[PDB]
């Protein structure tokens, strides 16, 4: 039955990513005083399916890559890791109930930089490499704050278990005691996934690294990128917007937890439509000069606050 | 064949080492060292070390090895010896595997056994905690001296590297 | 075994889409088409590495708060974070975190 | 006549300085921008349903040349 | 079922996907690019047909030539066309691109973009209205709907 | 008295983020020393029974060690039920 | 109008509900109507393996009560 469980997790993820493209195009449209896809199927419900077929029957380029083996390794790694980051998520019961699940997601997330770096090499273009280096430097810089912020929150939880975050928020959301950390966690997730106002890769007039890809290989990078947008917003809701779990009616948890995860995913689309784009030197200064000093200071505060109130959580 | 998972991983561990030890282009050499690192974590996980195994992914693979690949793509300007060394490495691995799987005893400097790694595992545990985790958390209660010297060295690493790279 | 199947399925699935992506349009027959090291980028990577290593020493803090020597534990925990902030200040004042030539 | 566009002197009293500290730390003017896009989300879009609806024109419109008869 | 029946329906599925997801690469060279922007504007909203506003040359299915093609610009145009993954269509927008228009007799203007690249649709006007370019795009959709690639392969 | 006010009111205007960082870090180092509940953190940590309470062989002169768990002798967690 | 954006949200919302609903039901199906046992620490694993020996049938989730005691 476990094999059925894996497929009941993978296929719905891909379908959710497929229809996120539609929802993104329509929310952006109405914030721009237009409609978005409403011709391909009722209210554009067949638009995602048309786009998929079109890309997979379009001839791919595959230029004279310096390797031709990194060019095929990069999208496998991106999509393979993107699906792997879902297996420990409690919704409310994990597919894999890890003891160190929060640490597992950091570990797998830090490996996604290779697909950005490898695709830079494979393109064989000197300029495409520069774009890959800027993207890589952005991702590693902003996962410094992901690790420290996560550590600060877990000091009020007591473990790296993801399902213990549900117990921790059984009386109150962690957004209340730790809203300053939530702000810098939310922005740090935009920078990680190269989202506006942090999308210099897709931000033409300055550069992207996945420029030589077309057809199916391009869609694989796209699917992995959007599955990470949903996953990080599911992580945020679990971390800062805990949903009460009733063991007799687990579906009640899933409905409430999904609504929160959608509202946070739509917030990503909302923020894209509202602001201009950061300069490369300016998003680096937002991390090394503004977030990091506060994150380090709040880490000191959250190591000491539980001790001086007698509120250290249980180890188990 | 699932009882010898640790030995199978170790065999893949060695083959990766023969990969980048033969020194192909740095791009492929770093690729082979990532495979060995992942296999290396797999071995540590099956011995009960979960925090240590995951620390390999986060700090070694997702850390140092990213800096290695990052520096290679920017300062490396993207033969018979490589193939000769690579083939020589695999043959020695095959013979070492062949003999330890035939008579289950090999003597090369040390006396190695071939029964199986599972035979040395401890047979009793009923704790309400992770023994590995307790030891690592002791870094702050017992390892006061370790924390000071390690922290100072990391601080000096920042100072030293900026001095070296200024160039004037 | 469960975690092993989960990893096998995800990467096996990704490989299938990749190869059938490079071949499905090749079932079609389209006519053949025919025909500087930057120092600041390196310093970002190295600064991340030294910061990343110091994070490795802070991850076991949640377990370290369960000890009976909280006075000693809280003293060293604030020492590591303070030292990590001292490194940031040194780079900041020494123009390390700049992007102008 | 002329007017200055950007020649204001910001006040340096504590209340004013604290007002800009709250703006810097709590992102007040950025969230003021999110609200404007939220309002457009609930406005009726200006899209017309071409080809079943057409854009208005006037009797003076200049299109396809043609030759007339008496 | 007959082979001629499966191929007919497969041709309709690939045609439907291709004409419902036309991603254009717009060569905005001159005044005609302004009218192309009004097709993306809220009044007409090309995006609601599946036609994305902007696409990169390697992710694009149609090239819209909107403006005057000069002799100093022609080699760049052909290079972008040769790098478009197939299938690829070209829409010629405006008098300048169709035949040179007001600058037909100039020494520095290519008399029509169709002598540099193949052209599928010609949209007349100077400039064509944003509702006239949209009519041309929907005329390219119907042209793609009449394609019979699979029904001709099956009879080879 | 006026020098400090001029200095503080200038960083608060030009560098509000750094002013917040040092204030927060400064409280993390000071409050635990002055907090009266820091002693209860140690007592809670010492009260958690990870190990088995190995019994002591009885010699006769041990009036402070109970013969049964429910006897009144020995450490009491009454303070914890009320905290 | 804005409510024409909802149908896309419903499909995306339903696809994110299936993984959570499926795992909860499959666990109960495979564990005799109870939640899947959670064994993070060695002590919990020891009890679960003991339950496997006490069940008669080699299954951890078949519980034997007082009726199994003489
Ligand atoms: C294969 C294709 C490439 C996969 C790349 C991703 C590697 C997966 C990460 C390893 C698994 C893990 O993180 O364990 C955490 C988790 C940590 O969980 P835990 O610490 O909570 O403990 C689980 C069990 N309890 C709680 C009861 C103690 O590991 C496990 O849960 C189970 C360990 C299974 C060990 C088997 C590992 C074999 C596979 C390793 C080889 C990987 C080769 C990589 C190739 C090179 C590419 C980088
Ligand atoms: C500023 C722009 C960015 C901000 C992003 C805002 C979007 C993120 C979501 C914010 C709104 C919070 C979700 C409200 C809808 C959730 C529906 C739901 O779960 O049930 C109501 C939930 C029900 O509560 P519950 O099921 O989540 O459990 C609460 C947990 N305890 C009991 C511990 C507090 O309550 C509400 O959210 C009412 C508001
Ligand atoms: C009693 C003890 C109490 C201890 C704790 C006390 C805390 C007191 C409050 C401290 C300040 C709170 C920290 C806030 C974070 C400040 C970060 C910062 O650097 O600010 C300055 C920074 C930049 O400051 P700057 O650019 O204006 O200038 C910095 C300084 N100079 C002038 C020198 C350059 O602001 C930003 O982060 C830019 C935001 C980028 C765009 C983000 C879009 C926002 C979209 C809305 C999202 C809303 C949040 C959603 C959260 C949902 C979560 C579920
Ligand atoms: C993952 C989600 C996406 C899944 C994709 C689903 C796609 C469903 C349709 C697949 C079947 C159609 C794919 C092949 C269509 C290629 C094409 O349009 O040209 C026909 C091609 C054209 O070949 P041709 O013989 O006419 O000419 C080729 C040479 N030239 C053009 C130079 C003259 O013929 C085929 O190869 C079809 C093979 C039979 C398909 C069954
Ligand atoms: C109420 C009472 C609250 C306490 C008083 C407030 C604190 C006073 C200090 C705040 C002022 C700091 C000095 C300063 O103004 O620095 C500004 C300067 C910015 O320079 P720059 O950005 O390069 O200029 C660009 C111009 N185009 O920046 C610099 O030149 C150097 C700045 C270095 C900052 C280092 C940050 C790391 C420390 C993070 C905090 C962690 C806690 C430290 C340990 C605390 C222990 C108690
Ligand atoms: C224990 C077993 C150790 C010996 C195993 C030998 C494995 C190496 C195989 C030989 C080899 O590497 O190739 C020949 C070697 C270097 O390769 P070569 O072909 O000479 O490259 C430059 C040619 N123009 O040519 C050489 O220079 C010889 C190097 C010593 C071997
Ligand atoms: C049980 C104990 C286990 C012991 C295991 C050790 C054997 C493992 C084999 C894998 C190790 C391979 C090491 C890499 C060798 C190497 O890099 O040699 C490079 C050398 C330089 O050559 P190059 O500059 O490229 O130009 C051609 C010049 N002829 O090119 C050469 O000179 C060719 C030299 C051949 C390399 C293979 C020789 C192996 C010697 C092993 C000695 C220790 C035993
Ligand atoms: C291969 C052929 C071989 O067996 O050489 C062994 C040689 C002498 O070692 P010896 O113990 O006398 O041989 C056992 C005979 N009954 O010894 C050797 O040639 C082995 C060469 C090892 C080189 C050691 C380099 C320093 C690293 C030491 C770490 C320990 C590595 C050796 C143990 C693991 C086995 C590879
Ligand atoms: C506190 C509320 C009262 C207050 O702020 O003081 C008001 C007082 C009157 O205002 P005013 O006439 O403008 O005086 C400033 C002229 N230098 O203004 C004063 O003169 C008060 C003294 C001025 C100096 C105070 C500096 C305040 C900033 C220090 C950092 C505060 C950090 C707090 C934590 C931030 C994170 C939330
Ligand atoms: C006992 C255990 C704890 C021991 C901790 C000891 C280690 C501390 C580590 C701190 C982290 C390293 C930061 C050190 C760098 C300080 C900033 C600096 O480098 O100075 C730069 C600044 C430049 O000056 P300039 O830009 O030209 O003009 C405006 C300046 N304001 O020049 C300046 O004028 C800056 C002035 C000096 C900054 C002083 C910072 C003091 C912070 C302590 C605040 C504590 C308050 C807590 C109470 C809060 C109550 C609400
Ligand atoms: C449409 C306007 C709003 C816009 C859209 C909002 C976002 C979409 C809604 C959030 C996502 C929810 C998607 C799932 C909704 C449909 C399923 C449902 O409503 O719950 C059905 C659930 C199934 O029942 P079951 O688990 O089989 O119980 C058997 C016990 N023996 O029955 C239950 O048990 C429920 C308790
Ligand atoms: C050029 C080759 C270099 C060296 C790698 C060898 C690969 C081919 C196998 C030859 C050696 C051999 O006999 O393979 C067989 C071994 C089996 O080992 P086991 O699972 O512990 O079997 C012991 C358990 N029993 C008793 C049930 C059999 O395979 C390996 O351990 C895996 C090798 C990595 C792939
Ligand atoms: S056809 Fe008319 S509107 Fe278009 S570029 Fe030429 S002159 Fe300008």
């Amino acid at each position: 039955m476990f094999m059925i469980n894996i497929l009941m997790l993978i296929i719905p993820i891909l379908l959710a990513v497929a229809f996120l493209t539609l929802v993104e195009r329509k929310v952006l449209g109405y914030m721009q005083l237009r409609k978005g896809p409403n011709v391909v199927g009722p209210y554009g419900l067949l638009q995602p399916i048309a786009d998929a077929i079109k890309l997979f029957i379009k001839e791919p380029l595959r230029p004279a890559t310096s390797s031709a083996s990194m060019f095929i390794l990069a999208p496998i790694m991106a999509l393979g890791l993107a699906l792997t980051m879902w297996i420990p998520l409690p919704m409310p019961y994990p597919l894999i109930n890890m003891n160190l699940g929060v640490l597992f997601m950091l570990a797998m997330s830090s490996l996604a930089v290779y697909s950005i770096l490898w695709s830079g090499w494979a393109s064989n273009s000197k300029y495409a490499l520069i774009g890959a280096l800027r993207a890589v430097a952005q991702t590693i810089s902003y996962e410094v704050t992901l690790a420290i912020i996560l550590l600060s929150v877990l000091l009020m939880s007591g473990s790296f278990t993801l399902s213990t975050l549900i117990t921790t928020q059984e009386q109150m959301w962690l957004i209340l005691p730790a809203w300053p950390l939530a702000m810098m966690w939310f922005i740090s997730t935009l920078a990680e996934t190269n989202r506006a106002p942090f999308d210099l890769t897709e931000g033409e007039s300055e550069l992207g690294f996945n420029v030589e890809y077309a057809a199916g290989p391009f869609a694989l990078f796209f699917m992995a990128e959007y599955a990470n947008i949903i996953m990080m917003n599911i992580f945020t809701a679990i971390l800062f917007l805990g949903t009460s779990h009733n063991p007799h009616m687990p579906e009640l948890y899933t409905i409430n937890f999904t609504i929160k995860s959608l509202l946070l995913t739509m917030s990503f689309l909302w923020i894209r439509a509202s602001y201009p784009r950061f300069r490369y030197d300016q998003l680096m200064h937002l991390l090394w000069k503004n977030f990091l000093p506060l994150t380090l200071a709040l880490c000191m505060w959250h190591v000491s606050l539980p001790i001086l109130t007698s509120g250290i959580p249980p180890q188990t | 064949m699932m009882l010898y998972i640790v030995f199978i991983l170790s065999v893949i561990f060695v083959m990766g080492f023969v990969g980048f030890s033969s020194k192909p282009s740095p791009i492929y050499g770093g690729l082979g060292l990532i495979v060995s690192g992942g296999v290396g974590c797999g071995i540590v996980l099956n011995f009960g070390g979960s925090f240590l195994g995951l620390m390999v992914f986060l700090i070694y693979l997702g850390g140092m090895m990213v800096v290695f690949g990052y520096t290679t793509a920017m300062a490396t300007e993207q033969n018979k010896a490589v193939l000769g060394a690579f083939v020589t490495g695999l043959l020695m691995e095959f013979f070492m595997v062949y003999y330890v799987l035939k008579d289950k005893e090999v003597e090369v400097v040390f006396e190695f056994n071939g029964l199986g790694d599972w035979v040395i595992y401890d047979t009793g545990d009923s704790g309400f905690f992770s023994e590995e985790a307790m030891g690592i958390a002791a870094l702050y209660s017992y390892g006061t001296w370790l924390v000071i010297v390690t922290g100072w060295s990391l601080l000096i690493g920042v100072v030293v590297i900026m001095e070296i790279t200024r160039g004037n | 075994m469960n975690l092993m199947l989960a990893l096998l399925t995800n990467f096996t699935l990704a490989t299938l889409l990749v190869i059938i992506a490079f071949w499905l349009p090749q079932l079609n027959v389209y006519s053949e088409k025919t025909s500087p090291f930057s120092m600041k980028f390196f310093l970002v990577a190295i600064t991340f590495l030294l910061f990343d290593l110091e994070i490795a020493l802070l991850l076991p803090l949640p377990w370290a708060s369960q000890t009976a020597n909280l006075n000693t534990m809280l003293t060293m925990a604030l020492f590591l974070i303070i030292l990590l902030a001292v490194s940031l200040a040194y780079e900041w004042t020494q123009k390390g975190l700049e992007w102008t030539e | 006549t002329y007017k200055y566009v950007n020649l204001r002197e910001p006040s340096m009293d504590m209340k004013s300085v604290t007002d800009r500290a709250a703006q810097t730390l709590l992102w007040t003017e950025l969230i003021r921008g999110l609200g404007m896009t939220l309002s457009y989300l609930f406005r009726e879009p200006a899209t017309i349903n071409y080809p079943f609806e057409k854009g208005p024109l006037s009797p003076r419109f200049r299109g396809e040349h043609a030759l007339r008869r008496y | 079922s007959r082979g001629e029946y499966v191929v007919a329906k497969l041709d309709d599925l690939i045609n439907w996907a291709r004409r419902s997801s036309l991603w254009p690469m717009t060569f905005g060279l001159a005044c005609c690019a302004v009218e192309m922007m009004h097709m993306a504007a809220p009044r007409y909203d090309m995006d609601r047909f599946g036609v994305v506003f902007r696409a990169s040359p390697r992710q694009s299915d149609v090239m819209i030539v909107a403006g005057t093609l000069t002799n100093k610009m022609a080699p760049a145009l052909r290079k972008v066309y040769d790098q478009m993954p197939e299938p690829r269509y070209v829409v010629s927008m405006g008098s300048c691109a169709n035949g040179g228009g007001y600058y037909h007799y100039s020494y520095s203007v290519v008399r029509g973009c169709d002598r540099i690249v193949p052209v599928d649709i010609y949209v007349p006007g100077c400039p064509p209205t944003a509702e006239a370019l949209l009519y041309g795009i929907l005329q390219l959709q119907k042209k793609i709907k009449r394609e019979k690639r699979l029904r001709i392969w099956y009879r080879r | 008295a006026e020098r400090v006010a001029a200095f503080l009111k200038n960083v608060w205007a030009k560098e509000p983020v750094l002013v917040a960082s040092f204030a927060i870090a400064g409280l993390a180092v000071i409050l635990p020393t002055l907090s009266p509940y820091t002693k209860y953190s140690l007592m809670i940590n010492r009260a958690t029974p990870y190990n088995y309470p190995v019994p002591l062989r009885d010699d006769g002169n041990m009036p402070d060690v109970p013969s049964h768990p429910q006897d009144p002798q020995g450490p009491s967690l009454e303070w914890l039920k009320r905290l | 109008m804005w409510f024409e954006v909802l149908p896309g949200i419903a499909v995306m919302g339903v696809c994110l509900f299936i993984p959570g609903m499926a795992t909860a039901r499959i666990h109960r199906f495979s564990n005799g109507g109870k939640e899947k046992r959670v064994a993070h620490y060695p002590y919990q694993w020891y009890l679960m393996e003991r339950d496997r020996r006490v069940s008669g049938v080699n299954r951890s989730y078949v519980s034997k009560g007082l009726e199994n005691i003489d």
